[PDB]
């Protein structure tokens, strides 16, 4: 759909890799509801991506 | 007049296609069973021999979705690409 | 400018809990308001005073978006279980909003209408509507007279909507 | 060249949402005004295959 | 009054004017609800004066 297939594939290759999944478990890193809210509030209704 | 009507017709096609994805289906009928109207409509689907912006957008993705639909005979797309290159006082 | 889907998500969940409780009890919102106003400095410092005003105008804004049912509830059950959450709201109007979200010895056109709309909603949904309206507006002479003194200013607004 | 189209106002779909949730509680059999308006606008269109 | 002055001042000096008020009374000018909507729908969230 959206910008370079390369950048898309890079994101998916990273997401699939095992050691990323093993990182996400032991975690402050696991994106608290409130952390997620801070990023979703940071974005605008102007330039969307969606 | 079918050079002006075709424009207002493809306008509606794209601004629907925005609110949705996956090609407003009036047009894809018109493709197979109004073939001369497909070509009289299809003119403004590549009458952008105009600056292509850095970011892909409405018109862009509409044409992308068509060429993925195996439509746009490649002659007219090659046309699009090349034309887009662009005293008494 | 960031958030005009997240306040829609709030509207979702607030109207949901209205219906869940209609299956008397007080709203969690006013607890959060008291927590944050307390956890500000009780100092008089102009920085702190202005920070309190800012946080209160954001509170005023958030209730305007959310239904007029959070103030008065819905369906005043009997005269015995009465003035539950309105006292919650009155305490806020006296303690805080009379300081900042005010003018001229009175409140805002906006919340005034947001209240009276919610009031007539629950009251007309209840039996004895005129009698119970007269009950809560006699209470207001004792507990939060700002509402009555607001409605004096913003009457030419409300009367059409109310009628 | 018309190049898609503009969004404009996701303020006003929130101002509607106000007044709608309001009339929802104000009533709670009799029918809504909404489907009236919908039927009027679909009638005021052309019926054509155009 | 036709100054090349600051425009904030210009707008409000205009508002004050009696005869401008006398105009709004004659009333394909008094801004229907719907005329309002049709300007307010034009504007974007993207740039904004507010």
């Amino acid at each position: 759909h959206l910008p370079s297939a390369d950048w898309q594939r890079a994101a998916l290759s990273l997401w699939t890799h095992r050691t990323f999944r093993e990182v996400l478990k032991e975690e402050d890193v696991h994106l608290t509801y409130q952390d997620w809210l801070h990023l979703e509030l940071e974005i605008q209704p102007e330039a969307d991506a969606l | 007049e079918p050079h002006s009507q075709a424009l207002q017709d493809v306008e509606k096609a794209i601004m629907v296609f925005e609110h949705t994805g996956n090609i407003p289906v009036t047009v894809m009928e018109a493709s197979i069973f109004r073939r001369p109207y497909y070509v009289s409509h299809f003119l403004p689907a590549l009458l952008t021999p105009r600056v292509l912006p850095k970011v892909p957008d409405s018109r862009v993705a509409f044409i992308e979705s068509l060429k993925r639909a195996d439509k746009i005979p490649p002659s007219l797309y090659s046309t699009y690409c090349q034309a887009c290159s662009a005293e008494p006082l | 400018t960031g958030n005009e889907d997240i306040i829609s998500r709030l509207q979702e969940m607030v109207a949901d809990l209205e219906l869940q409780q209609d299956l008397s009890q007080e709203h969690f919102l006013f607890e959060i308001f008291r927590r944050r106003l307390q956890a500000l400095t009780s100092g008089w410092s102009v920085a702190a005073s202005l920070q309190r005003q800012r946080e209160l105008l954001m509170y005023k804004r958030i209730l305007l978006r959310l239904p007029s049912s959070v103030l008065c509830g819905s369906s005043f059950q009997a005269e015995q279980p009465i003035t539950a959450r309105c006292e919650q709201f009155f305490h806020l109007v006296n303690s805080e909003m009379r300081n900042f979200c005010s003018h001229g010895g009175a409140l805002t056109q906006d919340i005034t209408a947001h209240f009276f709309r919610g009031l007539l909603n629950a009251c007309l949904r209840s039996r004895d509507p005129s009698l119970m309206v007269d009950f809560i507006l006699a209470k207001c002479q004792t507990k939060c007279p700002l509402i009555l003194t607001s409605a004096l200013v913003w009457w030419p607004s409300l009367e059409p909507v109310l009628l | 060249l018309v190049f898609g189209g503009r969004t404009g106002n996701e303020d006003i779909i929130s101002r509607l949402q106000e007044m709608v949730a309001d009339l929802e509680l104000q009533q709670d059999s009799q029918e809504h005004f909404l489907f009236e308006i919908f039927r009027r606008r679909l009638q005021a269109l052309t019926s054509g295959w155009s």
